[PDB]
């Protein structure tokens, strides 16, 4: 992606993506992703959501990353993050930083 | 008072790249379990560590191992700052060496006996200047990171290129960041 095309990109994941703003009766999330682009980080998210929907995030932000195969996951007790429509209620991932592997 | 800085406390996690809060701590501070957080102790001397949430820890002060405690060069006891770095990125290459008296009597491949399992799929956070532990082969060896490509501090990916080298040294520099 060209440096112009990457705020574009964040700009789609950013907005894309339902935010109801009455959901966080549930908890309001938070997720910081680890790409192995470079150190790549981006953050957001919306109450309760699915591993799926920031695999897809990281797709809608990145048009590199779609067709590359990778998985997900929490270091320091190393979980890759499977069961892909696993809700982040679900699998601890509550504010809580995903990294990625491909 | 500024709750962004906190005193030191002992390890549950002993893990080496790690650091433990609690949890009325991240909400009081927007942190994570994977965030990897830059630590200022005294002496000018910096760290580069993993929070994770800790309900033992009460906000206040930090758990960290007496590997990090060390390199920031304080006690249990010690008051330090702790603020948030995610300009770091993976690494290029590191450069770390076994420091002599804990390896005097063995020899061979550190590489793959200790370095690879210890930062493999962990992406350590590590920092020019650190000097690290792992266990293994009925003892422990020391290595320092002498140089890092990514500027003074950088994580350790799968791709990241680890160069040990064989020459070892005497525990003269330890004193000359406690002096």
């Amino acid at each position: 992606s060209s440096p112009a095309e990457v705020p574009k990109n964040e700009t789609p994941a950013a907005q894309e993506q339902p935010m109801p703003d009455n959901e966080p009766k549930q908890g309001d999330t938070s997720i910081q992703i680890r790409y192995a682009n470079g150190k790549r980080e981006v953050l957001h998210c919306n109450s309760t959501d699915t591993v799926k929907f920031l695999y897809e995030h990281v797709t809608s932000n990145a048009n590199t990353d779609p067709s590359r195969n990778f998985t997900l996951n929490y270091a320091f007790p190393i979980k890759p993050i499977s069961n892909d429509e696993t809700t982040l209620k679900d699998a601890d991932l509550l504010n809580s930083v995903v990294v990625q592997r491909w | 008072k500024k709750d962004n800085m906190l005193l030191v406390d002992d390890a549950i996690n002993d893990d080496n790249s790690v650091i433990a809060i609690n949890s009325n701590t991240m909400d009081k501070l927007e942190l994570f379990r994977g965030d990897t957080v830059l630590v200022k102790g005294k002496k000018r001397k910096d760290t580069v560590l993993i929070v994770l949430i800790d309900d033992e820890l009460e906000d206040g002060a930090c758990r960290i191992n007496r590997v990090v405690r060390n390199n920031l060069r304080i006690r249990l006891g010690d008051l330090v700052t702790i603020h948030p770095c995610p300009d770091i990125k993976y690494a290029t290459r590191i450069s770390v060496l076994p420091i002599a008296d804990t390896i005097e009597g063995i020899t061979g491949n550190l590489f793959d006996v200790f370095l690879k399992p210890y930062f493999v799929e962990a992406y350590r956070p590590v920092r020019k200047g650190d000097h690290f532990v792992v266990r293994g082969g009925m003892r422990q060896v020391e290595f320092k990171v002498v140089d890092v490509e990514p500027e003074e501090y950088a994580v350790v990916a799968q791709d990241t290129i680890i160069h040990w080298e064989g020459e070892p040294i005497n525990r003269e520099d330890e004193e000359n960041n406690m002096n």
